[PDB]
RNA sequence: GUAGGAUAGUGGCCUACCAUGGUUUCAACGGGUAACGGGGAAUAAGGGUUCGAUUCCGGAGAGGGAGCCUGAGAAACGGCU
RNA sequence: CAGCCGCGGUAAUUCCAGCUCCAGUAGCGUAUAUUAAAGUUGUUGCAGUUAAAAAGCUCGUAGUUGAACUUUGGGUCUGGUUGUCCGGUCGGUUUUUCAACCGGAUCUUUCCUUCUGGCUAACCUGUACUCCUUGUGGGUGCAGGCGAACCAGGACUUUUACUUUGAAAAAAUUAGAGUGUUCAAAGCAGGCGAAAGCUCGAAUAUAUUAGCAUGGAAUAAUGGAAUAGGACGUUUGGUUCUAUUUUGUUGGUUUCUAGGACCAUCGUAAUGAUUAAUAGGGACGGUCGGGGGCAUCAGUAUUCAAUUGUCAGAGGUGAAAUUCUUGGAUUUAUUGAAGACUAACUACUGCGAAAGCAUUUGCCAAGGACGUUUUCAUUAAUCAAGAACGAAAGUUAGGGGAUCGAAGAUGAUCAGAUACCGUCGUAGUCUUAACCAUAAACUAUGCCGACUAGGGAUCGGGUGGUGUUUUUCUUAUGACCCACUCGGCACCUUACGAGAAAUCAAAGUCUUUGGGUUCUGGGGGGAGUAUGGUCGCAAGGCUGAAACUUAAAGGAAUUGACGGAA
């Protein structure tokens, strides 16, 4: 942080600490969390930051209450990652 | 703006010592008289193929180019054939070393051969004196369009 | 609004070499900017320099060798007639043997030496001493 | 910094790094389109839309998977309304807003606000003008732009 | 800070006015534009007035240094305005009399009054034609009454 | 604008008939100038600021305003009414 | 006398004379202008927290400005131009060993505008092959044909700005070369012979505004293919042509045809949208708030009144008094009416464009922050015209009026005191309908942008913690703890940055002077006046002088002195 910094590569947990903007590239740390609810067996690519009641393919199950932030995943659901 | 009735004074109107022989028979009749003015500019179709007289028309007419040549946008097309150009240009002030917005309005006759609007860029070559204003006659309109034909959106 | 992208960088940069930092983050990264840095190499003001893609508008990180005094901007971009360059690097540059001043012309961006040598002048940019 | 409060924040939505597409989140970029068209046609509106695709599909962008947009694919289509998305909802924000001020008449705040939103509608309109999309001699205002609404 | 005036390429004709405007606050630019000495300043923004001596009149003097400054009430003869001018050294009134022509000349201040005069804004030079310091050495002498 | 009239000739220069234009905060229009314009003058780092009745170039005027003869050329004033 | 500072009040170095003496010198003074000095008119190049100066606030048309992105890099020759390497030379000149510097041609996925033809200079040539050292040293030489060696006509140019050299910017002036007017200021003269005739000169440069000319293509704008009505062309049809040249020459009609133009369809190509600004708008999401409007609830608290009780005073006092009832006023207790307000909570706390906004719930819309792999693609920044609000008072017109309370009564005090203090108390204060449009509307700090040094907190969002507790068993919300994160109403040191200094992390990155804009100021007073405008019901507002006057007016601090300050 003082005179020589040495700018191009700084270790990984600055920029994770740092905005999501305010890093060397803007890249984003949300994930498209891939649920499962608890009826169908079929695999749903949540975005973690739904902005909507998040329903199934088809059926009214509801996987994620669209919290500002990241979704609370309704009830006792399973998720993968990305 | 206005035209369409071509024969429409308390006189009426042909191009002098041009004559319209009615021993003689052909299929035009009227024996269009046409100018090719020069400098590099076409004499348009519509001047050729048409009707209208016009002592201040550059192409069928008595009415020279010559001196200067200059274009610019239309303001206004209200007045009976001849339009107000608006020749924007900036002036320089050594005090700053900056420059001006400046204005200066041009007059110009504008020949039937021409469709112009409001908005249109146009290329006008001096001539002899019209009337009180008019020292100029325009020669190209060049925004043909300028979007006319495509200002719809929709696919 | 963010006005002459390149006077903010140059100002980043003077603000650094105050600071005595070695060197300096600069976002946006024109190609202005770029033909300036390069300039300021070519003279010896500067060290390495780089761009990185950010896979938008850009961002520069350049190298500071100690030397830069100061890199400054001179603000609408005038018409220079060749005669006036002389005036212009009297007003700016301390003394008439040593330092520059970048301006744009027909030929590229260049200093002002390189601008008489060439016999082109043109709108002046910035200046490095 | 925000164009009418003297509020400076960056509340705001990164994009990543690669323009290609993110390999494994599958399905058709052909698909995505007809999903799009399907959902215009409902009455979702394009930025409605795109979050549809995010939320719940593996769509990340329209850009990225297609090529093109949403806005533009609607219109390749024939989907996207006369008045565009944004600008229509600041019309009928400035409708509310008039309705409001006449159901109160005294009401300072509100009447200011409304202003500021009739102000910015104009802008938005002048600037379409000056694009091509809505066609000029047409101010976007008050009176008429009830009707215009709805 | 961009520093309040336009530093844009295209700004020039709003610096001008600008400027114009300012040059209204500057006194003496001011002065040159009106006419204030052409419309009054007793003087036609002149140099020099010839005027008739009404009476010799001593006006007290201003404050610290304390006397009686033995000015005169001068009529200007172009205009028909009624002044009152200082005479230089001792004595001097007396050569100066009554009645007589007498050229004036501003006493230094580009108008306003001379140190501690109060009210007083001119030298006497000439009375009826000759010089009064020239009359006070006593190297040229009077022509008679 | 159209046509005429006039002019050495262009032209709302003037007449007739029609159209409603034309200029303007890029200061139109009005008011002021102890303003004839320019070459130039003074000052003098660079940028400037002020002055230019006045030896050169233009323009106006011959107490004021009007009108015209002669003449290639004058609306002349060391012509006229 | 003294421009100014000032000298003069019985010791004048400043007045009035002599001598000395200074300065300038055939000149030197005075007056007014004006230029310099004046960065005291500021583009270069000023100031605005406090010295004059930031509109009370936001909106906003003109104007002024405005994120980044499209051709970069390498080679291969080839012209110069001065330093070098010797003077190869009769103090000057011509190459090489070398150089940097400025070009030119090209080749690199590369066109520099393209053709209809003139001239194809040239050999890419090879038709006879050889004047000839054993040769690819060298050219008499013409069918296919490289066109840049030039024209002379199309076709149509994205258009600017910028800069280049050029052509034009009368002479005198200015700068300036030459030259013995005796010198110079000048002037265009002169200079040399046999002194029979001959002979140098009378330059060059400036002026940049506008127009003309040409090269340049960075910078800045502009433009183009997204209903492709797009581009080309072996298209293949067509449609409208136009129309000259031969058919002997006129008037036709239709051809062959070569040039327009315009809809088809076939093909060709990588067929055609740059980013998606820690720019901006808009949707979405959970939130947040003493933000606004309308609606209700409390405390009540005061006041009058009702009923209720108790018998000398209670109010008021600034030290002290007046002043009020007793036929219980006050005091005690329950109510009622009214219109007010909305404590405690309440903080270097929160919201709002400011003015301003704190009980309840509700309704009504709006809003920032946030989060966002959402969407549009320059909509953006600031603003003279004009606009929206706008404390209090005042105003008109309505409701109320408890207290305080400009007006007014009135009781003391002092030389006096229609002043405090004192008691009372119309207008109001409060509200509702209209105005008004001003404030120490003050952060006496314009807005937008960027960057520079530490620290903790603190509000609002949002991440991670096998963290702790809740406990209904795992919990899951909630609420903290800690770290980071973005966000507004906030300390310490050095300042190298500043600043006149108080101080300032901005009032910094300013003589090392230029990020983008609006507004304001130019000694003090006269004066926010006069006048005119304009705005108002008015009061006043916005707008806004000069004459005249004056050497200080201010600011900041330092030491004092002083203060019914501690
Ligand atoms: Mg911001
Ligand atoms: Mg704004
Ligand atoms: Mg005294
Ligand atoms: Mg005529
Ligand atoms: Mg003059
Ligand atoms: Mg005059
Ligand atoms: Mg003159
Ligand atoms: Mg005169
Ligand atoms: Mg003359
Ligand atoms: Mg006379
Ligand atoms: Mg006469
Ligand atoms: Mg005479
Ligand atoms: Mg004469
Ligand atoms: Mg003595
Ligand atoms: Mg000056
Ligand atoms: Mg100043
Ligand atoms: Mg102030
Ligand atoms: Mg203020
Ligand atoms: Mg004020
Ligand atoms: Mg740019
Ligand atoms: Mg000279
Ligand atoms: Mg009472
Ligand atoms: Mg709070
Ligand atoms: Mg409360
Ligand atoms: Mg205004
Ligand atoms: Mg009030
Ligand atoms: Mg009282
Ligand atoms: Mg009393
Ligand atoms: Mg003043
Ligand atoms: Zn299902």
């Amino acid at each position: 942080m003082v005179l020589v910094q040495d700018l191009l590569h700084p270790t990984a947990a600055s920029e994770a600490r740092k905005h999501k903007l305010k890093t060397l590239v803007q890249s984003p740390r949300s994930h498209f969390l891939d649920v499962k609810c608890p009826g169908c067996l079929n695999i749903t690519t949540v975005f973690s930051h739904a902005q909507t009641a998040v329903t199934c393919e088809s059926c009214s199950t509801v996987l994620c209450t669209p919290t500002g932030g990241k979704a609370k995943l309704s009830e006792g659901t399973s998720f993968r990652r990305k | 703006s206005t035209e369409l009735t071509v024969q429409s004074e308390r006189a009426f109107q042909k191009q002098p010592h041009i004559f319209t022989n009615p021993k003689a028979k052909a299929n035009r009749k009227t024996k269009r008289w046409y100018k090719n003015v020069g400098l590099g500019f076409k004499t348009p179709k519509t001047a050729i193929e048409g009707s209208y007289i016009d002592k201040k028309c550059p192409f069928t007419g008595l009415v020279s180019i010559r001196g200067k040549i200059l274009t610019g946008t239309v303001v206004s097309t209200r007045m009976h054939r001849t339009i107000v150009i608006r020749r924007d240009y900036l002036h320089y002030v050594p005090k700053y070393n900056r420059y001006e917005k400046r204005h200066k309005n041009v007059p110009a006759h504008v020949s039937p051969a021409f469709r112009v609007q409001v908005g249109d860029i146009v290329t006008v070559g001096q001539c002899r004196p019209i009337s009180k204003t008019v020292r100029f006659n325009v020669l190209k309109v060049a925004s043909a369009t300028g979007k006319a034909n495509k200002q719809f959106a929709k696919f | 609004t963010r006005t002459s992208v390149l006077a903010d960088a140059l100002n980043a940069i003077n603000n650094a070499e105050k600071t005595g930092k070695r060197q300096v983050l600069i976002r946006p990264s024109s190609k202005v900017i770029i033909k300036f840095l390069q300039v300021m190499q070519k003279h010896g003001y500067i060290g390495e320099f780089e761009y990185i893609d950010d896979h938008r508008s850009g961002k520069i990180v350049v190298q500071l060798n100690g030397r830069l005094n100061k890199c400054g901007v001179i603000s609408p971009r005038f018409n220079v007639k060749i005669a006036d360059v002389e005036k212009w690097t009297a007003n700016l540059l301390p003394a008439r043997q040593f330092g520059y001043v970048i301006l744009t012309t027909s030929a590229g961006i260049m200093d002002h030496e390189e601008a008489h040598r060439k016999h082109v002048s043109g709108k002046i940019l910035g200046f490095v001493y | 910094g925000r164009m009418h409060s003297k509020g400076k924040g960056m509340s705001s939505s990164a994009i990543p790094y690669s323009r290609n597409a993110p390999a494994w989140f599958k399905g058709s970029s052909d698909g995505v389109v007809e999903q799009i068209i399907k959902y215009a046609r409902k009455g979702l509106t394009p930025s409605q839309i795109g979050v549809l695709l995010r939320d719940a599909h593996g769509v990340t962008q329209a850009k990225v998977i297609t090529g093109n947009k949403i806005l533009r694919i609607l219109k390749s289509n024939g989907l996207a309304p006369e008045i565009p998305e944004d600008l229509y909802f600041l019309i009928k924000k400035a409708v509310s807003v008039r309705k409001h001020l006449e159901r109160n008449r005294k009401d300072k705040d509100a009447k200011f606000r409304l202003i500021l939103i009739e102000s910015r509608i104009h802008r938005l309109a002048r600037y379409y003008r000056t694009v091509s999309v809505l066609p000029p001699n047409w101010k976007y205002e008050s009176a008429t732009a009830s009707a215009l609404v709805n | 800070m961009g520093k309040g005036k336009p530093r844009g390429l295209n700004s020039a004709r709003k610096l001008r006015v600008h400027r114009r405007n300012n040059r209204w606050a500057e006194t003496t630019y001011k002065k040159r534009l009106l006419g204030t000495a052409f419309k009054s300043s007793p003087f036609g923004g002149s140099s020099h007035a010839k005027g008739i001596v009404l009476e010799k009149i001593g006006i007290e003097s201003k404050q610290p240094n304390s006397a009686i400054r033995k000015c005169v009430r001068v009529q200007l003869i172009k205009n028909g305005k009624k002044v009152t001018a200082f005479v230089p050294n001792d004595g001097c009134l007396n050569f100066v009399d009554e009645n007589d022509e007498v050229l004036l000349a501003g006493f230094g201040r580009k108008g306003k009054a001379k140190g501690d005069i109060p009210g007083v804004r001119f030298k006497v030079v000439k009375v009826s034609g000759v010089s009064l310091l020239a009359l006070w050495k006593e190297k040229k002498e009077k022509p008679r009454s």
